[PDB]
């Protein structure tokens, strides 16, 4: 079975420029789990990621949970780049601190 | 409450890769809490929440041993199925399991259960009164009658009703101060302008625990459950969860429209307008 | 605590 990952990139708190945060990255409803997830801050990919909360749901699709601590700034941007064999290409979704 | 000990195990195999990669991964509720990788440098079975540094050095010798003895177990399924449903051996498959209790908020068993899926797909599962197997398509039928032969439901119903009882009690005892706590939500609603003048307004909860709640958008008193966005809930990185909700409205129209928040961390439920 | 003795399919 092949599915699409979705990806959903948000925080822990409201952001607050100099405050300490949580930056998150939730990939859901994928087949196989063959995956690659990576987080980048300015463009560079930020080494202290965790990989938590592994699981599948009702219809066997996996879920997965990649995040780090950040101290968000007014000039620096994040995302999340995901490859899996569903896509041709890696997408990468940048977080809304506005949504 | 309820509250439930669960398992994921995950074996997939990569021709040309080596061995399968195999994971287990241990929650009590919503809470992630013991975890197995063997593509981890030393594969051993590691606590993953707090509260598990109670447990002995011998629970971990004990539990890593079961886990090496169960990926041996699933390298030969891989094999298995393949000539069950004449696959060559050159793709990578996967086979997925779960298996769990529930108790009540006294410690009784409410109910247990064992699912595998090959692919994605569902492959034989114990039925409800656990003493009889249902299978999903013929190659699971084969299973199926060995397992009867060999009276397996036998042996993992004493796992159910027994040792997955008295251990979930047992965590639930040792960590009750993470596992039995409540955090109340903190909610806000965004305003987003639209063309056609419109907006969309999106109501969110925060920091929350347990995981369940109910986030509603309300006109004239009724709960506008078709017209209404929302996602699943999800973790937020420091064993909390977080939700949204969104409504798009009518342009000035929006103080017409209100957000509720139900959870059992409030004693009334939170009504938010924008 | 974990299930062990998975049965093989």
């Amino acid at each position: 079975i092949q599915k699409t990952p979705q990806i959903q990139v948000y925080s822990r708190h409201p952001p607050e420029n100099g405050k300490p945060n949580i930056l998150n990255c939730y990939v859901t409803q994928f087949h196989p789990p063959h995956i690659e997830i990576q987080m980048l801050k300015n463009g560079k990919k930020i080494p202290k990621v965790e990989m938590s909360d592994m699981s599948f749901s009702k219809d066997w699709s996996f879920y997965i949970l990649a995040h780090t601590e950040f101290t968000p700034t007014e000039t620096d941007t994040y995302a999340c780049r995901v490859k899996h064999d569903s896509m041709a290409e890696p997408k990468t979704v940048y977080w809304d601190r506005d949504m | 409450g309820p509250h439930s000990l669960r398992y994921f195990v995950t074996a997939v195999s990569r021709p040309g890769l080596g061995e399968p990669r195999y994971m287990e991964v241990g929650y009590v509720d919503d809470t992630e809490f013991v975890r197995f990788d063997s593509d981890a440098e030393n594969p051993r079975y590691e606590p993953r929440a707090r509260w598990m540094e109670q447990e002995g050095p011998e629970y971990w010798e004990r539990e890593t041993q079961k886990a090496k003895g169960n990926e041996q177990s699933f390298r030969v399924d891989l094999r298995t199925l393949l000539g069950y449903y004449n696959q060559s051996k050159g793709g990578s498959h996967t086979i997925q399991v779960i298996s769990g209790c529930e108790v009540g908020s006294d410690g009784r068993l409410l109910r247990g259960y064992q699912q595998y899926a090959y692919d994605g797909c569902d492959y034989i599962a114990l039925n409800e009164d656990l003493k009889t197997w249902t299978a999903a398509d013929m190659a699971a039928l084969i299973t199926k009658h060995k397992w009867e032969q060999a009276g397996e439901a036998e042996r993992l119903r004493a796992y159910l009703e027994g040792t997955c009882v008295e251990w979930l009690r047992r965590y639930l005892k040792n960590g009750n101060a993470t596992l039995l706590r409540t955090d109340s939500p903190k909610a806000h609603v965004t305003h987003h302008s639209r063309p056609e003048d419109k907006v969309t307004l999106r109501c969110w909860a925060l920091g929350f625990y347990p995981a369940d709640i109910t986030l509603t958008w309300q006109l004239n008193g009724e709960e506008l459950i078709q017209d209404m966005e929302l996602v699943e809930t999800r973790p937020a990185g420091d064993g909390t969860f977080q939700k949204w909700a969104s409504v798009v409205v009518p342009l000035g129209k929006e103080q017409y429209y209100t957000c509720h928040v139900y959870h059992q961390g409030l004693p009334e439920p939170l009504t938010l307008r924008w | 605590f974990a299930p062990g003795n998975y049965p093989a399919l």
